RNA sequence: UUCCCGGGCCUUGUACACACCGCCCGUCACGCCAUGGGAGCGGGCUCUACCCGAAGUCGCCGGGAGCCUACGGGCAGGCGCCGAGGGUAGGGCCCGUGACUGGGGCGAAGUCGUAACAAGGUAGCUGUACCGGAAGGUGCGGCUGGAUCCUUUCU
RNA sequence: GGCUAAUCCCCCAUGUGGACCCGCCCCUUGGGGUGUGUCCAAAGGGCUUUGCCCGCUUCCGGAUGGGCCCGCGUCCCAUCAGCUAGUUGGUGGGGUAAUGGCCCACCAAGGCGACGACGGGUAGCCGGUCUGAGAGGAUGGCCGGCCACAGGGGCACUGAGACACGGGCCCCACUCCUACGGGAGGCAGCAGUUAGGAAUCUUCCGCAAUGGGCGCAAGCCUGACGGAGCGACGCCGCUUGGAGGAAGAAGCCCUUCGGGGUGUAAACUCCUGAACCCGGGACGAAACCCCCGACGAGGGGACUGACGGUACCGGGGUAAUAGCGCCGGCCAACUCCGUGCCAGCAGCCGCGGUAAUACGGAGGGCGCGAGCGUUACCCGGAUUCACUGGGCGUAAAGGGCGUGUAGGCGGCCUGGGGCGUCCCAUGUGAAAGACCACGGCUCAACCGUGGGGGAGCGUGGGAUACGCUCAGGCUAGACGGUGGGAGAGGGUGGUGGAAUUCCCGGAGUAGCGGUGAAAUGCGCAGAUACCGGGAGGAACGCCGAUGGCGAAGGCAGCCACCUGGUCCACCCGUGACGCUGAGGCGCGAAAGCGUGGGGAGCAAACCGGAUUAGAUACCCGGGUAGUCCACGCCCUAAACGAUGCGCGCUAGGUCUCUGGGUCUCCUGGGGGCCGAAGCUAACGCGUUAAGCGCGCCGCCUGGGGAGUACGGCCGCAAGGC
C-alpha cells in the first residue's frame, strides 16, 4: 500500500527533477492539490492539472528548470533544489505559531496545514496560525 | 532505530569508571608507605623508578609513584597520596606528593617548584 | 630453456613494509595485576511458623474484695486485644575472611614445535564430533572470505 | 494526714444564639432554611471605681495557618516476572476536625502487572544552579518553599495546634552516679572539645536596629538576629610608584670575538604621596513613652547604639611586597652548559642509549599576577546513545526462516463531532536568581526600584487542514471467481537400470593391489582379469544449465495417488478487509543423543605400512561409531546476497526461464550481466539499489579479557539461549 502519499508526492517530484523531466503524475487528492496550488503560487513548479490514467485520476506536475549551462555538465540549476517531509504518520508535527520556523533564511518555504487552510510560513504568521508542519522547500 | 523503538526502547546515558580509587572521590588521601622499592619500565624505555606500596586511609593499599630526584621515604613514612599514572610502569595510578607530611621536597631544585614541593631559595 | 644462480617485464595472492634471513600461533618454564569457584568460619538484615512480651490506647470487670459519692457515677486495681522487642526452626539478602583451587591477561624472555599469512608447502574458515596436555589432525555438512590450467625446519 | 485563695473545678438560672434526633422546604454527596422535643453558656481584674480600660461566654462572618483527596510529572537493574489476606470490594460499626480497610466483625472473591506490577540498588524534592549554539547533560551547598528526622525502636498524654529537638512512659546501645538497692543523661541549637578526614571558624560583641514570646504598661526574655573575629574559599575594587634618563655602566648570558642580549631596566634627576601620625567624626533612629486633642485622627514634642571613635571629611607624610606556571607538537615562548637507556620527564603522541629547544640548572622568552599551579568531580568538546543529530554488503551492527498476539503505522470522496492540533481571553506560573532600564554605597562586587519575559496546568470562547473518531460512498491496495501454465516444493506407496561389495558356478595361472617410490594386505584353501546366476544396501550417469522450485533449511531415476506455494489472461465478485510485528508457536543443514531396525560403499576413533630429525599428520592397507530407516530429542552454522519485510518512485543495453499477445516485436512474472541519475571510505551498488522516499521489526556503540564468569531458562546428555 501506499503509506504517507503527501511524501510520495514530494519525492515524485524530487527524483522527476533529478533527471529533468518535464512533468510526472502524482495520483491524487485534495489535500495534495492543496500543497501543490501552493507550490505554483511560490514558483517551484510551473503548475498542475487533473488528468485520468486509465481511468483513474492523477496531477500532472509540471516542473522547472534553470538555463542550460557551461563547461562541462550543462544540467540547468534546479528549481526546487531541496523538498523535504517534516511531520510523517509515527511522528507527527505540530509547531505553535511562534514556532514556526526560518527557511533558509527566508528564501525558502514551509507548507503548514492549519486549521485555516494550508499556508506557507509566512503566511501562517501573518494569518496569526499554527498547524501541522508539512515539509520545508528551498 | 525508528522512532516508535525510541520510545519502546530510548538512547542509552553511559557510564564511567574512576580511573583513580582514592576511593571517597577525595582529592588526595593520607597513607602509611610498606615498601619503597624501585622497578623496571615497560617495554619502550629503560630506567630505575622509584615507588611505594601504601595502606591508605580508605581502607585501600597502592603502590604510588615517588617523584622528583632525591626521595628520602622508608618502610615507615606515613604520606599523600595524588592521582595520576606512570604511563609505562604496572599498577601505579598514583603519585605521592612531596613536601607533605613525611616525604619532603626535593633538594637542591631551583625550576619547578610548586610541583616537586620544595620552598624558594634565598638571595643576597 | 625443464633444472641451478643472478636479473628484466606484465600479471596474481598476502596478515610482510628494517619488507619471506618477513610475520606470526600455541605449550611448558618463570616474573606480575585481577577474577571466578570455594568448604566451613565471623557477622549485618529480612521472611515465614510457633512461643515470651515492656509502655500505651482501647475494650470488659470493677464484686458485703478497697477509696470518693449528691447512689446517678468516678478513681484505684484486675483481666483481655493490639503491640516495640526477645527466644526457637528453615529460605534468601549483602559485607568481611578464607583452606581449595579455574583459567585469565599482559610482562624479563628462555623451551620445543610450525598451525595461520604467498597454492604458507595437505587451500582456508566453519557448526559439530572423536582424538591428540602443543599449535592441531581427522570425520560429516557448509562457506569462498581460495590460488593456478612424497616430502624438505629455523634465522 | 491536715489548712486555704483564685480568671482552677463543679451545680442551678437566663437562651441572643448553638448542638443533636424526627418532620417539611429549598439545595444537591454531610450546602441552607424551618418547626417541635432534648441538651448547652460565662470571671473576674485595674483605674481617678457612677464610667472607662483590661479580660470572660454562646454565636455569625472575615483573615491567616493547616488536614485530607484527585490528574499529571518525578533515577538505575528485567541477569527482579509475576505480586497480593486488610489483600480488593461490600453491609454494619469504632475512630477523627474530617473522607477513607484508617480500624473491627460479618459477607463476596476480588485488586495489581511487560503501559514494567513485585523485588533489589541509589536518593530528601523544588525554586534554581553549572555546562551547553541549542536540544540536552550534571546537580539541588548558601538564600526561599515543602518534607522528614532530633542516640535507635515503639507509644501516647496535654493542647487550637504535637504524637512534641532543649515535655512525658517503655525497650535497646553507650557515658556518668551508685550505700548495689537503684538513679541521671541526649549540641543534627550558638560557640567549644574530641574522634574520623584531604578539609571546614570565635567557648567574642550587642538587644541599638529588625523580628518573636508574654505584659495595660513600664518591661523582662530571644546564640532569631544585627555586628565583629578567623581562613586569598569566591567575587569586586585597590597598591607595590609616575615622568625624564645611555645609541645604552657593571655583573650574568650567548657569541661567527666584529658583536648580540638583559634594557629605559637600574644608578641618578625630579613630582605625586600606600602605609602611618594629628584633629573632626556619622547615617543606621523614631517609634514604644511625653504632653495638647478624647489613650482615635491630627498636631506638635523630648529619650534610645553593639558595630565604633569604625566608615568618612580636613590636615600632615614615607618610593613604598612579587609571585607562580610554563617555552617538542596540540600551544604563546630557544638558546648554552651539565647528565649519556642513567638520573629523570610524561595528559596523549612520546623524549633520555654523547652535539637533548622534551631530563637538571642557567640566560633569555611566553602566560597570568596576590596569586599561580596540582589533584578530584561535573558539563563541554562527544554529531561518541545521534529528539535537534549516528549507524548495520566487506569497518561494530539484519534476528537461520516463517506464522502471527499485543503494539506501531494506514488509499480516494463526503458529512457529523471537535479528542489531538491551532488561536484569543483570563486565572496560575510566590520571592530571590536570570533579562532590560534607572538608581544607592567615590567604582565595581553588592544592594534597591521598576519593567519585561516564561514552558506548563485551570476556566471560557473560537478554527477544522491535517491526526483521531462516528455515519455514508468508492475501487486504484488486499482478497475472491473463472480459464490456462511451469516447476529436483512437501508427504506416501510402488518400481528401473548402471556400479560396488558379497555368495555360487564355469573357465583360467601367478600374481594382484597400492605409491614419489615402497611396504603393510590379499593370492596354490587358486586370487586378480573373464563369463553366467543370486543376495543385499545406498545413491541416481546422460538430460544438467551460466536452469528450475521453496519462507528458510533445502529439493534430481521413473510411476501413481495425497498436497502446498506461485505466474499469466479475462476485469466477473467483496469493498481498505491493509503493512509490520516485541512475546508466543512451528520449521530448521551436518554432526550429535535415545529406542528399535539396517549395514553395500564410505568412513571419526582405532589397528597397521610408510615418510620424516620425530609422524601422533598428510600417503598406503584395514576398521568402529556413524553414514541409511521409524519414532522421539538436540536448535547450532561462512543457517551468506556476510545485504530484515512491505509499498511507491527514478535511462537504457544484453542473456535467459516461464505465461499472454495483433509473436522485426510488445507485455506480465523469475534468474544474470553491463551501465542513467544517484549512492558509496573505497570496492562496489545501480527498476533483482547498497538510489530517492514512507511504515514497522531486529541489531550496533574501541580491542583483548569472552560468547568467558555469575544468575536464570531450556536439554537425557552433549550442550543451547
Ligand atoms: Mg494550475
Ligand atoms: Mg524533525
Ligand atoms: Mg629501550
Ligand atoms: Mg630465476
Ligand atoms: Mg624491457
Ligand atoms: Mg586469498
Ligand atoms: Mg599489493
Ligand atoms: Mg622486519
Ligand atoms: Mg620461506
Ligand atoms: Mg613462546
Ligand atoms: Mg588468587
Ligand atoms: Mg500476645
Ligand atoms: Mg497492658
Ligand atoms: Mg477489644
Ligand atoms: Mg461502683
Ligand atoms: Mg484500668
Ligand atoms: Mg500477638
Ligand atoms: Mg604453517
Ligand atoms: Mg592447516
Ligand atoms: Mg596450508
Ligand atoms: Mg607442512
Ligand atoms: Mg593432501
Ligand atoms: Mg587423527
Ligand atoms: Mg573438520
Ligand atoms: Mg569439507
Ligand atoms: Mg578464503
Ligand atoms: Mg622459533
Ligand atoms: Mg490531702
Ligand atoms: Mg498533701
Ligand atoms: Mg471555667
Ligand atoms: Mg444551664
Ligand atoms: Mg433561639
Ligand atoms: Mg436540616
Ligand atoms: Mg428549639
Ligand atoms: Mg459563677
Ligand atoms: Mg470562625
Ligand atoms: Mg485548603
Ligand atoms: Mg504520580
Ligand atoms: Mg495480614
Ligand atoms: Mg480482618
Ligand atoms: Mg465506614
Ligand atoms: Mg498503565
Ligand atoms: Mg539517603
Ligand atoms: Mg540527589
Ligand atoms: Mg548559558
Ligand atoms: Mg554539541
Ligand atoms: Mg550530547
Ligand atoms: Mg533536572
Ligand atoms: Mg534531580
Ligand atoms: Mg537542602
Ligand atoms: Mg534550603
Ligand atoms: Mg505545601
Ligand atoms: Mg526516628
Ligand atoms: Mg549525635
Ligand atoms: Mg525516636
Ligand atoms: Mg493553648
Ligand atoms: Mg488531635
Ligand atoms: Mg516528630
Ligand atoms: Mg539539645
Ligand atoms: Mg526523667
Ligand atoms: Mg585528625
Ligand atoms: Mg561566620
Ligand atoms: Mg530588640
Ligand atoms: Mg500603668
Ligand atoms: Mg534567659
Ligand atoms: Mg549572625
Ligand atoms: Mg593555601
Ligand atoms: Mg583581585
Ligand atoms: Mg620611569
Ligand atoms: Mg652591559
Ligand atoms: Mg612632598
Ligand atoms: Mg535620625
Ligand atoms: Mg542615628
Ligand atoms: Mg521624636
Ligand atoms: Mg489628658
Ligand atoms: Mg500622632
Ligand atoms: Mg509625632
Ligand atoms: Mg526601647
Ligand atoms: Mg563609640
Ligand atoms: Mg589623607
Ligand atoms: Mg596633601
Ligand atoms: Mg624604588
Ligand atoms: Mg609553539
Ligand atoms: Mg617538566
Ligand atoms: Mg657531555
Ligand atoms: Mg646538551
Ligand atoms: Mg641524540
Ligand atoms: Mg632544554
Ligand atoms: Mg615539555
Ligand atoms: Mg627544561
Ligand atoms: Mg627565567
Ligand atoms: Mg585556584
Ligand atoms: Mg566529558
Ligand atoms: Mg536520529
Ligand atoms: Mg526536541
Ligand atoms: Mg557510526
Ligand atoms: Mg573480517
Ligand atoms: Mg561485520
Ligand atoms: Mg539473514
Ligand atoms: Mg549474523
Ligand atoms: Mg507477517
Ligand atoms: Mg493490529
Ligand atoms: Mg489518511
Ligand atoms: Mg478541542
Ligand atoms: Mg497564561
Ligand atoms: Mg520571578
Ligand atoms: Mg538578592
Ligand atoms: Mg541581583
Ligand atoms: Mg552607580
Ligand atoms: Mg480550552
Ligand atoms: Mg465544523
Ligand atoms: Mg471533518
Ligand atoms: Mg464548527
Ligand atoms: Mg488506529
Ligand atoms: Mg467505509
Ligand atoms: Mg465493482
Ligand atoms: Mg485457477
Ligand atoms: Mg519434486
Ligand atoms: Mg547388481
Ligand atoms: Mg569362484
Ligand atoms: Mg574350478
Ligand atoms: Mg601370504
Ligand atoms: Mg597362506
Ligand atoms: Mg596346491
Ligand atoms: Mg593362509
Ligand atoms: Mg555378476
Ligand atoms: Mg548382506
Ligand atoms: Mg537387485
Ligand atoms: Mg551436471
Ligand atoms: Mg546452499
Ligand atoms: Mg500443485
Ligand atoms: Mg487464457
Ligand atoms: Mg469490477
Ligand atoms: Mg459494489
Ligand atoms: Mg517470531
Ligand atoms: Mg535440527
Ligand atoms: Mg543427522
Ligand atoms: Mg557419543
Ligand atoms: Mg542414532
Ligand atoms: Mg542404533
Ligand atoms: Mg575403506
Ligand atoms: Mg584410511
Ligand atoms: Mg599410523
Ligand atoms: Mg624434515
Ligand atoms: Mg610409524
Ligand atoms: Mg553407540
Ligand atoms: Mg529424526
Ligand atoms: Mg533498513
Ligand atoms: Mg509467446
Ligand atoms: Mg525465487
Ligand atoms: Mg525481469
Ligand atoms: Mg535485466
Ligand atoms: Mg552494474
Ligand atoms: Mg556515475
Ligand atoms: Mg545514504
Ligand atoms: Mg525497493
Ligand atoms: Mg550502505
Ligand atoms: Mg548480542
Ligand atoms: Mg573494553
Ligand atoms: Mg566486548
Ligand atoms: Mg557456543
Ligand atoms: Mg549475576
Ligand atoms: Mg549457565
Ligand atoms: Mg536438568
Ligand atoms: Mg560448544
Ligand atoms: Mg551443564
Amino acid at each position: 500500500m501506499l503509506t504517507d502519499p503527501i511524501a510520495d508526492m514530494l519525492t515524485r517530484i524530487r527524483n522527476a527533477t533529478r533527471v529533468y523531466k518535464e512533468s510526472t503524475d502524482v495520483p491524487a487528492s485534495r489535500f495534495k492539490e492543496e500543497i501543490l496550488r501552493i507550490l505554483a503560487r511560490e514558483g517551484f513548479i510551473k503548475g498542475y492539472e487533473r488528468v485520468d490514467v486509465d481511468g483513474k485520476p492523477y496531477l500532472r506536475v509540471y516542473l522547472k528548470y534553470g538555463p542550460r549551462r557551461q563547461g562541462p555538465d550543462p544540467r540547468p540549476e534546479q528549481v526546487i533544489h531541496h523538498i523535504r517531509r517534516i511531520s510523517k504518520p509515527g511522528r507527527r508535527v505540530y509547531v505553535g505559531v511562534k514556532e514556526i520556523p526560518r527557511v533558509r533564511r527566508g528564501l525558502g518555504i514551509a507548507i503548514l496545514s492549519t486549521s485555516k487552510g494550508v499556508l506557507t510560513d509566512r503566511e501562517a504568521r501573518k494569518l496569526g496560525v499554527g498547524g501541522e508542519l508539512i515539509c520545508e522547500v528551498w | 532505530p525508528t522512532i516508535n523503538q525510541l520510545v519502546r526502547k530510548g538512547r542509552e546515558k553511559v557510564r564511567k569508571k574512576s580511573k583513580v580509587p582514592a576511593l571517597k572521590g577525595a582529592p588526595f588521601r593520607r597513607g602509611v608507605c610498606t615498601v619503597v622499592r624501585t622497578v623496571t619500565p615497560k617495554k619502550p624505555n629503560s630506567a630505575l623508578r622509584k615507588v611505594a606500596k601504601v595502606r591508605l586511609t580508605s581502607g585501600y593499599e597502592v603502590t604510588a609513584y615517588i617523584p622528583g630526584e632525591g626521595h628520602n621515604l622508608q618502610e615507615h613514612s606515613v604520606v599523600l597520596i595524588r592521582g595520576g599514572r606512570v604511563k609505562d610502569l604496572w599498577g601505579v595510578r598514583y603519585h605521592i606528593v612531596r613536601g607533605v607530611y613525611d616525604a619532603a621536597g626535593v633538594k637542591d631544585r631551583k625550576k619547578s617548584r610548586s610541583k616537586y614541593g620544595t620552598k624558594k631559595p634565598k638571595e643576597a
